[PDB]
RNA sequence: GUGGAAAGGCGGGCAGAGGCGGUUUGCGUAUUG
């Protein structure tokens, strides 16, 4: 029924050990419910709201695997100026906004030719054993197609994983990331 | 009834001073002393309206406990003498209920006024209250 | 429909409590040794003070019963008082009978207009405030919390006493059995500062609306503020420190060029004396 | 049902001690200036317990003129346990008999209750006097700077008889002489009936002008002389226009039983145009 | 090249009404060192 493992207990599940869950989640999704105003008589029009809530040491992070040079060039000043202007989400009352420090982190993977995504695969050929997810974005203002990502956690055979442009109607084309994040897994008779 | 008066009260009084420090116990220890020290007060009668002036006493300084000051040494001062003025005003069959009332917190006064101030008076408000609130219990007020 | 802005006359002053004051609010939060009627207290500072709810509801309900009175005549000066009839809807249970009083709070009356458009007129409820279903008139005043003085602030620190316990009884006529108790009122002659804000939003409208609060004030200082009252308890009096205007260009820029009015030893009395038309007579050339 | 409002008359004027004052072992004095004071209730439940007691024997004579008279006997539900009966006094407050008529329309029709309020279950109906505390007077205010006693003591004693064992204690009184300034403010509500509460509260004073105000009272803790000052009466219009339109009722030089009695009907006259 | 964009949990409500610090008890009597 668990859907995270911890950085020990990840390791182990990957060589096919017994292993043990976590036993608190960090986040809470808690719904707050807002309220709309009109300006001259002060009437009240309630919508609600929902939103992941954090705890006091706890937070979110990912991972990155490549060129350092393409790291410091590229992301640590994205991180930088996306420490001011949220991760999506209604950044204008606060939500997305976080503040940024890198580290390194290291998991071993057994040298097998399957491997767990631990990003969104978008597979081009069919996976072993996937958790299927339907999402679509919007850039600027724009939605974007439904599209079939597999959800963290699946299992691929030598697969590289896509991108795919696509058009929306704006100035620039717009790539949506589906590059998969491959650790070697130990896979089971079937 | 009274009976319970006269061997209650001589099973506590052993334990009251051997223990006159008012940091003792912050464990179910003096909450449990607490209830039996207002069990041998109950078959006397033990007006409030007297002690009202000794409870503001303790509760104008509790604020000021609370980054008021950091000196109970004025107010200390106020709450021994008066206690003695308890029965060195009032005297009578109210003086023999008063006499018990006295033994517990005359040890315990001349603690706070060498004592920490944020500590060991809330070891001994806390004691306070446990005494008047069972008092309401067991029905006297 | 058309909420505009002005600026916001304040009335900065102290309230002078010249006879015990008492408001009273909930005891026994975690805590046993109470004299079990205090004047609310922040807790904070430990200190009483006067809410801006105590304040606004006496002002308020010295305001129906003036306006209950005089409702034959003030059809032509305000309407939408063509709607009511001297007295209360209580004898039969309605939410818009003829009568004024047409509000049912809980198990009381309170005069509540029900429309926008219905308290734009009222004189009470265009200064006080109102609801309804979906119309809901939203007030103009903004009465703040009083807390003490600077000077009543020291008279804590110097060890001078603020709360008295007063004993009162009560005898039968027959036997003469004494039935005591005791109340927690504020020490009498204890000064509070209070501020009450006025939002102008209309120009038309102000003149008449500043002369209400100072006809609700004026009957405070006769009645009591609070508490038990009728013997004593009340009696409260306005000490103006100073009105000033606050404009709409005061906001803006922040240029101290608001509109002072001269309050220095006037008596609420004398504000609405003939003199009216003089001391907030350089708010005409605003407008 | 409908609460109205046409002014306030207001009773100024000065309480006199002829005789030593009590109220209570210290007379209750003021915190913030020391000086003793006579207090609202003090003031407001004596003339209560003259009137209630007034007009417990007068039951045949003000039924006519007043309803929900005949809803009670002349008596006391202290023997017989009951809360509304044909007896008058029907408040057990703890222990206490007091008068309080339990509704408001038999409130609106007592003599007592609609002068001096009365609570009710789901009536409550409220006061029409409010009576403020006395201080010292600033002539007297000055005898405390300069010295001069305000109080007093008293030593009694209390004889038992066959040991002659004198048994003293004592007494803290007012000084006989020491002047207050008292405030009754009444709120004319309904113009049908304020010709009786002005005749009617100084019938409450012109008893204790007899009795006793306060303290023992029957060894010679009494005395109030009631010197009144000025009647006024403020109308609705004065709180609008703040003008000095304030109609003054001269008895500078005239006694509660003074007002009461012949001359009552031209003092008040111009406040009857007014209504 | 962001499941995004815009959105006040708030408009109206006095902890209020009723209530005497009270009732009785004479600064005195008894005898001597
Ligand atoms: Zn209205
Ligand atoms: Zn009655």
């Amino acid at each position: 029924k668990a859907k995270y493992l911890d950085l020990k207990n990840f390791e182990l599940a990957l060589r096919l050990r017994p292993f043990t869950i976590p036993e608190e989640i960090p986040y809470a999704r808690v719904d707050v419910p807002r309220v709309v105003l009109d300006r001259v008589t002060q009437d009240s029009s309630i919508y609600f709201w929902e939103e992941i809530r954090f705890r006091e040491k706890s937070g979110v992070y990912f991972l990155y695997s490549g060129p350092r040079e393409v790291f410091d060039g590229y992301i640590a000043p994205a991180m930088r100026f996306l420490g001011d202007t949220g991760i999506g989400g209604k950044s204008t009352w606060g939500a997305g906004l976080f503040e940024v420090e890198f580290h390194e982190m290291k998991i071993d993977a057994p040298g097998s030719e399957y491997s767990v995504t631990l990003s969104n695969a978008l597979p081009t050929k069919t996976p072993v054993l996937w958790r299927l997810l339907r999402k679509g974005g919007w850039s600027f203002g724009r939605r974007k197609p439904r599209m079939t990502f597999i959800a963290e956690g699946s299992i691929v055979k030598n697969d590289p994983g896509g991108m795919e442009r696509l058009e929306l109607g704006l100035s620039h084309e717009v790539y949506v990331y589906g590059l998969t994040f491959p650790l070697g897994v130990e896979l089971p008779e079937g | 009834k009274g009976k319970q008066w006269e061997a209650i009260q001589p099973y506590f009084d052993n334990v009251v001073r051997e223990a006159k420090n008012f940091l003792e116990w912050s464990p179910n220890k003096r909450l449990a002393n607490a209830v039996t020290v207002a069990a041998y007060l109950t078959s006397q009668g033990l007006k409030t309206n007297q002690v009202r002036k000794i409870l503001d006493m303790a509760r104008t300084t509790e604020l000021k406990v609370k980054r008021g000051e950091g000196d109970i040494k004025d107010d200390l001062v106020k709450m021994r003498y008066l206690l003695a003025y308890t029965v060195g005003k009032a005297t009578g069959q109210s003086k023999y209920s008063l006499d018990a009332f006295h033994r517990i917190l005359d040890p315990m006064l001349e603690v706070l006024m060498g004592s920490p101030k944020k500590e060991n008076f809330e070891k001994f408000y806390d004691f306070l209250q446990a005494v008047v609130a069972y008092h309401k219990f067991f029905g006297g007020g | 429909m058309d909420r505009r802005f002005y600026g916001k006359i304040v009335i900065k002053g102290k309230i002078k409590a010249v006879t015990g004051l008492h408001i009273g609010s909930q005891r026994d939060i975690s805590e046993i040794g109470g004299i079990a009627n205090p004047v609310i207290k922040d807790p904070h500072t430990g200190l009483p003070y006067i809410p801006g709810s105590s304040l606004k509801g006496r002002l308020r309900s010295l305001f129906e019963i003036l306006v209950n009175s005089r409702l034959g005549e003030w059809r032509e000066k305000y309407p939408s008082l063509a709607n009511y009839s001297p007295g209360s809807c209580r004898p039969d249970n309605q939410e818009n009978c003829g009568k004024f009083f047409n509000r049912k709070i809980n198990r009381g009356w309170i005069h509540v207009c029900p429309d926008y458009e219905t308290a734009l007129a009222c004189p009470v409820c265009r200064l006080f405030g109102a609801s309804g279903k979906e119309s809901n008139f939203p007030s103009r005043i903004i009465v703040r919390d009083a807390f003490l003085t600077k000077e009543w602030e020291e008279k804590w620190r110097a060890g001078e006493a603020i709360t008295e316990a007063k004993i009162e009884v009560g005898i039968d006529r027959v036997t003469s059995q004494a039935n005591p108790r005791t109340n927690e009122r504020v020490v009498a002659g204890a000064e509070f500062e209070f501020e009450i804000i006025y939002n102008v939003e209309n120009t038309t409208h102000w003149r008449d609306d500043i002369k209400n609060l100072l006809t609700a004030m004026a009957l405070l200082e006769d009645s009591y503020l609070g508490g038990s009252g009728s013997r004593g308890y009340g009696k409260v009096k306005f000490i103006f420190d100073s009105f000033e205007f606050r404009p709409l260009d005061y906001y803006r820029t922040g240029k101290d060029e608001d509109i002072v009015s001269i309050d220095a030893r006037e008596k609420s009395v004398s504000d609405i004396l003939s003199g009216f038309d003089s001391l907030f007579s350089e708010v005409e050339g605003k407008l």
